[PDB]
Formats: C-alpha cells, sequence, structure tokens
C-alpha cells in the first residue's frame, strides 16, 4: 500500500479507492451506559467505546528507555508469520489488532499475517453473512490472509491451523484484541535467530476493558503456576528466592520463565513441531499454555521473556467473549497432569479429584512420545526450572486432609466457598473436600485443598495467600495450630474458632491432621 | 480467562 512511513509501516490501511475509510467509527458511547450491561454485551469489554475508537489508534510506548537504545539489522533477521486466531471477535477489536501489527511491524520482517476464523457465527465474519470482514480485507495489504475453520475447534485447533499454513521460518501468535508497542517483533526474532530452541514471549500490558486506557504492567516476565493448574506471576517471597544476581535484572536482559501466560509467544516453526507443538486433543479454551511450558522445558527447550517486546492486551472483566463446554477445561487439566509425574496427585486433589473423559487413548500416545524424546521429569522441572516454588517436592506438603478437634468431634469446614474472604466453620466430619485442608511448609500456609490462593488467618477466615508472617502457621508436635507472629494457638472452644494462649493441656486447641504421604507414581483415574 | 498480575 501507499503512504508508508513512521507509524504506518505498511502504508495507510483500510482506505477505499475514493480516499474514504472503509470503516465508519461509531458515535461516542451513550451517556447513560450501565457498564455491567455493556461488559456483558461486548463479551468482557465495552464494545460501544471500541466501536468509537479509531483503528489507527496511537498507543504509549510502554518499553523502558534502555530498550529504545537498541538497533536491529532487519536484513539479517529472519522473516516471521503473525497468526491471529479468533472466535466471534468484534470487528473493531480484531481490525485494531491488524492495524496495530501492520503499522508497527517493519515489512522487511513480516512474511504474512494469518487470520484464522475458528468457526465464527457472527454475521460480519461468516461467509454466508454480510461479508464485512472479507470486503475490508481487500483494503489491506496482500500479506494479510484469512483462513477459516469449518467448525469451532478451539484455541489449539485454530493456532495449529495457522502454524501449519505459515510459510516463514518463525511464527508469532497474538490474541485478536491487542495493541503493540514499538519494535515488538524485532527483539523476539533476534533471540530465536541465535537459538531455534528458544521460545520467546513478549511482556503483556493492559487495555482496560471498561475505559480502554493503556495500563503499563500486565503480566511480567517471571511466572510460575498454581496447583489449580493456572499461570501465576512470581510473588515477592518467590522472587526473593531467586539467585541474588537475578532479583533485579537489567531492563533489557532476557529472563527465563517456568511458564507462559498463553497465546503471546514466538517460536521457530521447525522446533515447535519437533518439541510436540500442541496436544491437539485439547478442547476449546484451557490450560494449553502449561502443557506447552512443562513439555517445552522437559524436552530440550527454553522459555524466556523479552522485556523489550511489549504488547497491550484486553483482559476480560465482568464477562466472557464466548462460551466453552464445562468439561473442556477439566479435560485439558487432566491431560496436562501427564507431564507432572508424581506431582499430579496434588493437582488432581486441588481441582476436585475429577473423573472425566480425558481421551486416555490419545494421552497414552503422548506418554510414548515423551519417553522416545527423552524428556526430563517434573521433579527436575521443579528443582531446576521453578525451584522458587512453594512446593518443590511433595515433602513440602506434609499434611493434607481434615483438621479435626476430637474434643468437640468436629472438622474445619470452608462452608461452601474455598474462595478468599469468608469465615471458616466447625461442622461434624463427613469426609468431603469442603473439610480437607493442606499445609505448605515453606510458607506456613493453611489452605483449603480446592484453592491454594486461600489462606487461613487468625481471624478465623480465609484470605488471599501472601508469603508474609500474616499467614504463617506452625503445626506443633502436640497438634496445635500456632500463629507465629502472635504466638497464640487456634481453639475450637464453643464451636467458635478463637485464638488462645498455647497450652498442650487444653484439648480444645489440639488438632489432628492427616499426613500427606502420596505415592511415587500417579495412576490416572479410570474413564 | 487469563487475569493480570496483582
Ligand atoms: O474457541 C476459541 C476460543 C478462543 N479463541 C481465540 O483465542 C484467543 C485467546 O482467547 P481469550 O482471549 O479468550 O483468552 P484469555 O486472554 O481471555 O485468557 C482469542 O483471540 C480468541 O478469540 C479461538 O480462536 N477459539
Ligand atoms: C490472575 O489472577 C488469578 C486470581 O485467581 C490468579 O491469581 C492467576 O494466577 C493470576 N494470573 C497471573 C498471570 O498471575
Ligand atoms: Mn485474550
Ligand atoms: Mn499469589
Amino acid at each position: 500500500l501507499e503512504g508508508a512511513g513512521p507509524g504506518r509501516l505498511h502504508g495507510r490501511l483500510g482506505i477505499k479507492p475514493d480516499g474514504q475509510p472503509g470503516y465508519t467509527r461509531a458515535p461516542s458511547p451513550p451517556t447513560d451506559l450501565s457498564m455491567p450491561q455493556a461488559l456483558a454485551r461486548g463479551g468482557g469489554f465495552n464494545l460501544y467505546l471500541s466501536d468509537h475508537l479509531e483503528l489507527d489508534r496511537t498507543a504509549p510506548d510502554a518499553r523502558h528507555a534502555s530498550c529504545r537504545q537498541l538497533h536491529y539489522d532487519l536484513s539479517t533477521l529472519p522473516k516471521a508469520s503473525v497468526i491471529i486466531v479468533f472466535y466471534n471477535e468484534p470487528f473493531s477489536t480484531l481490525m485494531r489488532s491488524v492495524h496495530s501489527v501492520l503499522n508497527g511491524t517493519p515489512p522487511q520482517i513480516l512474511e504474512e499475517l494469518i487470520l484464522v476464523d475458528d468457526g465464527s457465527t457472527l454475521p460480519y465474519i461468516r461467509e454466508d453473512g454480510n461479508q464485512q470482514l472479507v470486503e475490508y480485507l481487500k483494503l489491506l495489504p496482500a500479506k494479510v490472509r484469512l483462513i477459516r475453520n469449518e467448525v469451532r475447534k478451539g484455541i489449539v485447533g485454530a493456532r495449529m491451523k495457522g502454524i501449519r499454513a505459515s510459510r516463514a521460518p518463525i511464527f508469532a501468535i497474538l490474541d485478536s484484541h491487542i495493541e503493540v508497542s514499538p519494535q515488538w517483533l524485532e527483539p523476539l526474532l533476534l533471540r530465536i535467530k541465535e537459538d531455534s530452541r528458544r521460545v520467546v514471549m513478549p511482556q503483556i500490558d493492559g487495555i482496560d476493558a471498561e475505559t480502554f486506557k493503556h495500563i503499563a504492567g500486565g503480566i511480567g516476565c517471571k511466572l510460575g503456576f498454581l496447583w489449580k493448574l493456572m499461570e501465576h506471576s512470581y510473588e515477592g517471597h518467590q522472587t526473593a528466592r531467586l539467585p541474588p544476581e537475578e532479583r533485579q535484572p537489567s531492563p533489557t536482559d532476557f529472563q527465563t520463565s517456568p511458564a507462559m501466560a498463553g497465546g503471546l509467544f514466538a517460536a521457530n516453526k521447525a522446533f515447535f513441531f519437533d518439541v510436540g507443538a500442541y496436544d491437539e486433543d485439547f478442547q476449546f479454551w484451557g490450560t494449553e499454555n502449561l502443557e506447552l511450558s512443562f513439555r517445552l522445558w522437559q524436552c530440550g527447550g527454553v522459555l524466556e521473556c523479552a522485556p523489550c517486546s511489549r504488547v497491550y492486551h484486553i483482559f476480560r472483566k465482568g464477562g466472557s467473549g464466548y462460551s466453552s463446554p464445562g468439561d473442556s477445561i477439566t479435560i485439558n487439566k487432566m491431560r496436562t497432569m501427564l507431564w507432572m509425574d508424581e506431582y499430579a496427585d496434588l493437582a488432581w486433589r486441588v481441582i476436585g479429584k475429577p473423573r472425566v473423559n480425558y481421551r486416555p487413548e490419545s494421552l497414552e500416545k503422548r506418554r510414548e512420545w515423551r519417553k522416545r524424546k527423552g524428556c526430563k521429569s517434573f521433579r527436575w522441572f521443579m528443582e531446576n526450572v521453578f525451584p522458587e516454588g512453594d512446593v518443590v517436592t511433595l515433602d513440602d506438603v506434609p499434611y493434607l486432609g481434615p483438621l479435626r478437634n476430637d474434643k468437640i468431634g468436629m472438622c474445619l469446614d470452608n462452608m461452601g466457598w474455598a474462595s478468599p474472604g469468608h469465615a471458616v466453620g466447625l461442622e461434624y466430619c463427613h469426609g468431603g473436600d469442603t473439610q480437607t485442608f493442606m499445609f505448605f511448609r515453606k510458607v506456613g500456609h493453611v489452605m483449603p485443598v480446592n484453592d491454594d490462593e486461600a489462606c487461613l488467618q487468625p481471624s478465623g477466615r480465609l484470605d488471599w495467600c501472601r508469603g508474609t508472617a500474616q499467614f504463617w502457621w506452625d503445626f506443633t508436635s502436640s497438634g496445635q495450630l500456632m500463629f507465629r507472629e502472635t504466638k497464640q494457638c487456634l481453639s475450637a472452644f464453643g464451636r467458635k474458632l478463637r485464638m488462645v494462649e498455647c497450652d498442650d493441656t487444653d484439648p480444645y486447641q489440639i488438632w489432628s491432621w492427616t499426613a500427606y504421604n502420596p505415592p511415587d507414581t500417579f495412576t490416572f483415574p479410570s474413564v | 480467562g487469563t487475569t493480570p498480575s496483582p
């Protein structure tokens, strides 16, 4: 296209032959707008405002100053394919992503821009509808190509389709609702150029779902995972466990990460297929980011984060852009547990000892692949990749089970909500997950099994876990739950949890807690 | 869905 230059690196996009934009911006959002209603209409973000905002939307440069002092020889860098998959993404957000990539990516290093319709049902996206998308693409460069999935396959199914169509040596995956900062692709290509085993991910920034403001700081560089099988950014007490030379790293140095946030990463195409690509039995939205990350490290790969590659992302708030089956997320977590070896016992209990159809036949074929590849163990992963975790070995979970007081013959009970912010009760013991708690010794945390983010407090309530003395309990040899700071013990006198002076002679402050002596091998549940 | 860091 014509009109290229700074800020419009592929030329002026989306312009009819008459010099007029092919897209009419909506009027300003109505003054009387109930944000909860609008967040639930646009699928987790204010669509009224998005439809009013320009597609060539200027974004603040979120990169640190030292990142802008770096130079790249675009002739020596390999070209890449950008892959944006989407299911029923609105026109404004999807095309703003396209314009942002085209305007912000030098053409010398962008082989193509693949758009994958994961079986969308919206009229503007359908080939039996109003044909808005196809028509507007004619006003974009030919690098942009639209491929379509006959039926909604899911994230893994759509990404694999785009990767298998990409023709560049390197590919980069991006969500359909993003805005890039300057020189976002160049630092990633340089990393993969020097080692095809490196999978490099940008640092994710924020676009407020309600106001669409750009927020510096989304998902940092170093992130681990929760035993609910979920990516989780390093916390303070965890970054403190890092080697002293890695706690305040340089703004430009690349940092390894045990896990990725998902769907914003770049990789060498050939290595991606040799290291397992994706497990295509994953369904819809899910935890493919953790299955990839574990397998990546264990099978001879390196996951790192490029602090100088920043991309803005709309984190959905108060709504969801699509509806996925309820059993899909459970299945993806079961398949992910193949790579966790004995540690899968803890994850299985945290997600509720589920018993679904995790496609056992397919997973066996990947256990073989894992063996023929020589992949390393999850113990190795924890002791070498994520050694800063609160549970490096299952011996860090000494107790898992009911917390019973034999004097009153009752067990602690999360009362129907392992979520933080509610009081814990005392109820007759019944042997359900609502009355099973776990202990993490590295941090002194007493949590319900179904949420490792919920920590018991001397207030008798659960609150968000923090690696501080505000949540450090000691389980004495006498059976007392002692709070370290206050040096008081937890009592069940009067069927009301209270803190009292420690006294092993007081039966109301003596608790029993089942020891967690897991097996050495996790046997998957029968289907 | 994915959530930002605190
Ligand atoms: O069945 C699906 C679900 C999602 N997506 C796309 O995959 C990306 C990641 O999904 P989402 O943004 O909902 O994940 P989140 O960032 O909310 O965790 C988005 O571009 C979605 O449109 C897709 O192509 N098919
Ligand atoms: C986002 O917030 C949720 C809250 O339950 C989890 O803590 C999740 O681990 C967070 N994700 C990241 C990237 O830290
Ligand atoms: Mn997203
Ligand atoms: Mn945390």
